[PDB]
């Protein structure tokens, strides 16, 4: 009945293990190890229809170029995330991780993510954040950036707290839902 | 009720760095077999 497997690319909260961890199962990581893949269990019922999703973690360059056929770009939409407060990662993840989006999915949509409300603390950040004219990036700011680039659209907050993840899931599972057509 | 957030969740295959041959460890049964075949050197001793 169709399978949904979102692929991820990047480091430092890319949506692969960071999201499912808190954004989904809530529980935090267990065994600290370079998440080359990592498996997960989930079931999103769209309109009352059970499902089996799994965040397929990957990179697309470092020993992954060979382990890519196993992920199959056609798997589904792309799940990507990036820090919020720390801007040093914002710009990077953009022109640093986005380029890889084509390495693992040159013809597959990509979903960005930006959450970090509990990580915020470093003062030096704000001082510089004023130089980039971006201001104290928040759960909303991340969305703005996604608007410019134009994508499947997303909305969510950082772990610990919850503002409304059910939404991003509606668009994350809807885009992949792929309304089956009456084909014989 | 339209969209629902996942309830279950369990770390099935935890892949790690393998210095043995610039490869990963605990490679998924499929991932491993795809290219290699042994999740960790020799999969596991049943
Ligand atoms: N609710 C929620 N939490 C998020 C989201 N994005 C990131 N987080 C949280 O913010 C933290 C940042 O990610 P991080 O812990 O570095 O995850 P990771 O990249 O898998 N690293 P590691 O492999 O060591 O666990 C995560 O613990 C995660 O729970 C999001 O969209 N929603
Ligand atoms: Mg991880």
């Amino acid at each position: 009945m169709q399978t949904i497997k979102c692929v991820v690319v990047g480091d430092g909260a890319v949506g692969k293990t960071c999201l499912l961890i808190s954004y989904t199962t809530n529980k935090f990581p267990s065994e600290y190890v370079p998440t080359v893949f990592d498996n997960y269990a989930v079931t999103v019922m769209i309109g009352g229809e059970p499902y089996t999703l799994g965040l397929f973690d990957t990179a697309g360059l470092e020993d992954y170029d060979r382990l890519r056929p196993l992920s199959y770009p056609q798997t589904d939409v792309f799940l990507v995330c990036f820090s919020v407060v720390s801007p040093s990662s914002f710009e990077n993840v953009k022109e640093k991780w986005v380029p890889e989006i084509t390495h693992h999915c040159p013809k597959t949509p990509f979903l960005l993510v930006g959450t970090q409300i509990d990580l915020r603390d470093d003062p030096s950040t704000i001082e510089k954040l004023a130089k980039n004219k971006q201001k104290p990036i928040t759960p909303e700011t991340a969305e703005k950036l996604a608007r410019d680039l134009k994508a499947v659209k997303y909305v969510e907050c950082s772990a610990l707290t919850q503002k409304g993840l059910k939404n991003v899931f509606d668009e994350a599972i809807l885009a992949a839902l792929e309304p089956p057509e009456p084909k014989k | 009720g339209s969209i629902s957030l996942p309830s279950d969740f369990e770390h099935t295959i935890h892949v790690g760095f393998d210095a043995v041959t610039g490869e990963f460890t605990g490679m998924p049964e499929q991932w491993a077999r795809l290219l290699q075949t042994s999740n960790i050197t020799k999969s596991e001793q049943k």
